[PDB]
């Protein structure tokens, strides 16, 4: 029965619901492949980290994927298919779910900073047909980097290898471009 | 005493359900239009309308605010009646859940456009909001489970199995996926506990199960109460209820990796997701069968009662999406479907067709009763609403399928020489008509929502003091 | 029907639908089969299957189209532009490759825009020869006179006006004398006298017709003030394809 018993039903539900989570999530913490960074890779530089946060704030993810699937055509279009090691540092992970715009994972030099500036400033200007929104404010706002130290410290706590030295050492458009320029670079050079 | 059901909270949640429905769907239409014509985005100045920011607002408002309020109103009404006792938290605990929830949505409205988002889908709100939601949800479970504990009848209706499960699992999912170290006060001024593949897994476990419990299970509870609520008597299958419920509740949690196909996530996990997503097909359909078969003999009612129409069609879309989902969960299919508008097609088929329609019908049924009214102000409007909503959903789905297939194909398509046939821009251009049609379909559905608002309002006007006697 | 009512609702004790049962069981069976077949096997892939299929996809593709690329590679770039077999397939596909990779900077037309060169036309900054174009593609890609004390606020204006005269004829007498003098001193070294320009440097000729580049006096003032600094990213990492593209770009003008 157990129809009648509130506690039993509750307990069984909690138990029934748990198995998939334990089975899928938990072992990942342990598996090395997903944990290991690409050997060459380093953590995001403070400007790039700030830019990544901007990329998050804006909602770039909502149109842009950062995960190259292992198919020939996407390899051809984007580059080497993404590797788990690349995303090891990413709190939170940027893999997309939608590609209104093209995949961003490996823009490890593909465009010049100047291009990125013009495009972000007005995508239509460079790419007339673009659906992408214009982000001119990025030029307007400067970064104080007050918070950057805190952010890196927190990431270190999270496991990112920032040096004490890195924290100490650390416009929005500049940051965004800086971030975009790093993407996927780690694998190619290594 | 307190023999009378506490209608209070259900009334508030119902009205707010309609309100948030309008707000969320309107944002949906607007952002869709933004995809069609980017001008709708502010060119200079981030401002008020920018797609990247608005999108999660649409998401949260539609799911948590609209769907959430629908769930609150429905669960509070349904559990009370199904168990025959007045709500356990009462105005105090339950109303707290109301205001608290309202605060949560309001905070989302302010915070998201402001730019504070974790970037995690369906997770987007900042940590402070996460704590608030955890608190409100905790209160909500105490009220609900307490209501069950206090029940009169020895057995607990299956609808409550679904609601109860939904409650618990969402709480667990929310807490786990939200672990994050706070860097600053808000926005995503927190970084997620996990990273990379692991973060992706936790995210999608959370993300699927969100629709799985929040959108499917909880709504299945709604279906279980409302569909059988009719003049016609018995036709159902209890044993199915049992099999379908447990199997769904168990199997669904495994479905997470279907999002992750052909990604960095390890092959084993992806496969487990695929296999279980396929097994998931059966229980999910068990829900639809249990709902529809109940109607058997009763079908003549469909022409007569539009509320019934809504519930039935709701199940039709539900089954359709619950079929399409398992298919897309196959790696080969996902190979095409992923990152295309098809995913969106799938989402709105379930969203407009299943979730929205059943909640709609649910409200049309309950709101008069809660309001101390025999029925809605105008049945005709419910019918018109039904049509508007149906054409809108179908149009939305069709456009997205065409767009999605076109995109996956165009992206993958290779020439004789082996070169890539289309530029991404070409695919983008191809998508435009799809964007416009989708904009229209969603617009029509939204208009239906407006008609609902008008009708409900008219009915709401009739009586102050609408205690509806004993009940 | 069962004995207990929940507010109105009662439930029939009915059997699970046979088809429903079958489908449920079938899915389960499929799942077990899938797991045995997948990671835990399937034939056709040695070891264990994985995303490894990628290698196979590329490999078969390579077998299928390796010859076309290999044939082209032996041929010189100039030859690969001329020949409609390789040469024509090189323009359409090279043109195919062009759209995917290059079109976003240099235009679908390859006509270009402000800040990016028009590949179609006759004029080449780095040099039009096949080797030059290839080099541009394979290995990828103006001094700030405003600061150099002498140039200043006025010197820049003068040089701008003079260059517009080299390009054509506007009327500003102060902006001309001074500018001629400055150009001969500094600019001429890279752009030459009479602005033929030097391909080696990628210094464009000042004696040009109306192009997409900011001809206006003000725009010239800005480039002279601040200097240029444009990049053509290297396709050697990202990109055989580079060769076909060089053949296509070459074919474009003529
Ligand atoms: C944006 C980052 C570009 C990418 C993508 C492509 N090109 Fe480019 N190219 C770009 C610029 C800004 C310039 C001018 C650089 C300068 O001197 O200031 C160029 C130049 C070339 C040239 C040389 C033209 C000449 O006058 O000699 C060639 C042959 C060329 N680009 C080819 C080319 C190809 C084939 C591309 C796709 C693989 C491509 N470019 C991409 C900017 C950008
Ligand atoms: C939804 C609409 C968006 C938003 C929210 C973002 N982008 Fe994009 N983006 C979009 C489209 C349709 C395109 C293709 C047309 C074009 O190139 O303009 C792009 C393109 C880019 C690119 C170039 C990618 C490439 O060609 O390799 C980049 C680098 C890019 N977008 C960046 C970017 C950033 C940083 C965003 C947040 C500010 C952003 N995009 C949002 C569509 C959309
Ligand atoms: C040495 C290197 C020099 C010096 C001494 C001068 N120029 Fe400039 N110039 C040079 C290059 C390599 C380029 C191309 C820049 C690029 O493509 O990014 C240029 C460009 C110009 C232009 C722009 C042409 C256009 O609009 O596309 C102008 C107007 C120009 N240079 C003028 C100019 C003047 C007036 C100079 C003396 C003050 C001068 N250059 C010096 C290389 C070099
Ligand atoms: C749950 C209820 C729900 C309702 C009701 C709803 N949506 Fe959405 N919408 C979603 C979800 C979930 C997503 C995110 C999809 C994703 O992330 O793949 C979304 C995303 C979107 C997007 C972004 C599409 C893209 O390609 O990025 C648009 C546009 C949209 N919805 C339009 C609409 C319109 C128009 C309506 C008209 C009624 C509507 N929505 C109603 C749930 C809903
Ligand atoms: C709202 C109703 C709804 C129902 C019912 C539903 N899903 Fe979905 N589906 C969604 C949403 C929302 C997303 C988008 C998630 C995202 O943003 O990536 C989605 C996307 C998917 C995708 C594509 C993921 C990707 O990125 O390629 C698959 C596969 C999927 N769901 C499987 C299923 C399965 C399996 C079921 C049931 C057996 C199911 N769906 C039922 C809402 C629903
Ligand atoms: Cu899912």
């Amino acid at each position: 029965v157990l129809e009648k018993n509130a506690t039993l039903l509750l307990i069984f539900a909690f138990l029934v619901v748990t198995i998939g989570g334990i089975v899928e999530i938990a072992p990942l913490f342990y598996l090395e492949n997903t944990i290991e960074k690409v050997e060459g890779m380093r953590p995001y530089t403070p400007l790039e980290l700030t830019g990544r946060d901007i990329y998050i704030r804006e909602g770039c993810y909502v149109c842009h994927s950062q995960m190259i699937r292992p198919m020939r055509d996407e390899v051809e279009r984007y580059g080497h298919y993404s590797l788990a090691a690349e995303s090891m540092y990413d709190h939170p992970f940027q893999w997309g779910s939608k590609r209104t715009g093209p995949d961003l994972a490996r823009v490890g030099g593909r465009y010049s900073d100047a291009w990125h500036v013009e495009h972000l400033s007005n995508p239509q200007s460079v790419v007339p047909e673009s659906v992408m929104p214009s982000y001119s404010y990025l030029a307007n706002v400067p970064l104080d980097s007050t918070w950057i130290e805190d952010r890196v410290s927190t990431d270190a706590l999270v496991g990112v290898p920032y040096s004490a030295e890195m924290i100490a050492a650390a416009t929005e458009m500049d940051a965004l471009v800086a971030y975009l320029q790093v993407l996927g670079t780690m694998v190619d050079f290594s | 005493s307190k023999d009378e059901y506490f209608d209070g909270v259900i009334r508030a949640g119902v009205i707010a359900t309609t309100f948030w429905g309008i707000v969320g769907f309107l944002v949906a239409v607007i952002i869709a239009f933004q995809l069609a014509f980017p001008a709708l985005n502010l060119e200079f100045g981030n401002g008020m309308l920018n797609f990247g920011r608005l999108r999660p607002l649409h998401t949260s408002a539609v799911i948590f605010a609209f769907g959430g309020n629908a769930l609150i109103a429905s669960a509070f009404y349904v559990v009370q009646r199904t168990s025959a006792a007045r709500l356990f938290g009462g105005t105090a605990l339950g109303w707290f859940v109301f205001w608290g929830w309202q605060l949560i949505i309001v905070t989302a409205a302010t915070s998201y456009l402001l730019g504070g988002s974790q970037g995690k889908e369906y997770a987007e709100l900042n940590w402070h909001l996460d704590i608030l939601v955890a608190i409100v949800w905790v209160a909500y479970l105490i009220a609900f489970l307490g209501t069950i504990f206090k029940r009169k009848e020895p057995h607990i209706y299956v609808a409550n199995w679904f609601y109860l499960s939904f409650i618990v699992t969402i709480a667990m999912l929310h807490i786990v996926n939200n672990l994050a170290v706070p860097v600053s006060i808000f926005g995503t001024k927190s970084v997620q506990l996990m990273a990379g593949v692991q973060d992706a897994m936790t995210q999608w476990w959370y993300g699927h199960n969100a629709v799985g419990f929040f959108l499917t299970a909880g709504f299945l509870g709604m279906m279980y109460y409302f569909v059988p609520k009719q003049a016609e008597r018995p036709v159902y299958s209890y044993k199915l209820s049992i099999v379908h419920f447990w199997a769904l509740i168990f199997l669904y949690i495994w479905a997470g990796p279907h999002h992750l196909h052909y990604t960095a996530l390890p092959d084993w996990a992806s496969t487990l997701g695929m296999v279980m997503s396929v097994i998931l097909w059966m229980p999910s359909w068990g829900g639809m069968i249990n709902g529809l078969m109940t109607l058997s003999g009763a079908w003549d009612k469909l022409r007569t009662d539009p509320v019934i129409r809504m519930m039935v069609v709701s199940i039709g879309f539900y089954g359709m999406s619950t079929f399409e989902g398992p298919m897309m969960s196959i790696k080969a299919v996902n190979s095409l479907s992923h990152y295309t508008d098809w995913t969106i097609g799938h989402v709105h088929s379930g969203a407009l067709g299943w979730n929205g329609m059943i909640t709609f019908g649910m409200l049309y049924f309950l709101t008069p009763r809660l309001w101390g009214r025999s029925g809605l102000y105008s049945l005709k409007l419910v019918s018109w609403h039904f049509w508007l909503a149906t054409i809108g959903i179908v149009l939305y789905a069709s456009s997205m399928w065409v767009s999605g297939i076109m995109e996956g194909l165009m992206w993958r398509e290779v020439d004789a020489q082996g070169f890539l046939v289309n530029g991404f821009a070409d695919t983008v251009g191809a998508k435009f008509p799809m964007n416009v049609v989708r904009g229209v379909g969603g617009v029509l559905y939204l208009t239906g929502g407006l008609i609902m608002a008008y009708n409900l309002w008219a009915t709401v006007a009739k009586q102050p003091k609408t205690a509806n006697l004993a009940v | 029907t069962t004995g207990h009512s929940w507010d109105g609702i009662e439930e029939l004790n009915t059997p699970l639908p046979r088809w429903w049962l079958w489908t449920f069981y079938a899915t389960i069976v499929w799942g077990v089969a899938y797991s045995i077949a997948m990671p835990a096997a399937t034939p056709g892939i040695l070891g264990s299957s994985t995303r490894a299929d990628v290698e196979k996809d590329i490999a078969k593709f390579a077998e299928m189209n390796k010859a076309v690329e290999d044939k082209l590679v032996a041929t010189d770039l100039t030859a690969i532009a001329a020949d409609p077999e390789l040469v024509t397939y090189t323009r359409n596909a090279g043109a195919a490759v062009f759209r995917t990779w290059c079109a976003q900077c240099h235009g679908a037309g390859a006509g270009g825009n402000t800040g990016f060169p028009s590949l179609l036309d006759g004029d080449w900054l780095h040099g039009g020869s096949i080797e030059t174009i290839y080099t541009n593609i394979k290995h990828g890609i103006m001094p700030a006179h405003l600061t150099d004390e002498l140039l200043e606020p006025a010197q820049i204006d003068d040089v701008v006006q003079y260059v517009l005269k080299i390009s054509g004829q506007p009327a500003d007498e102060a902006r001309a004398t001074a500018g001629q003098q400055v150009f001969a001193d500094n600019c001429v070294s890279c752009h030459g006298e009479d602005a033929k320009g030097m391909v080696e440097m990628g210094a464009p000729n000042l004696t040009d017709g109306i192009w997409l580049y900011g001809g206006d006096a003000n725009t010239i003032t800005t480039t002279i003030q601040l200097g240029r600094g444009g990049v053509m990213p290297s396709w050697s990492w990202a990109a055989a394809q580079i060769r076909a593209v060089a053949s296509y770009v070459h074919s474009l003008g003529g």
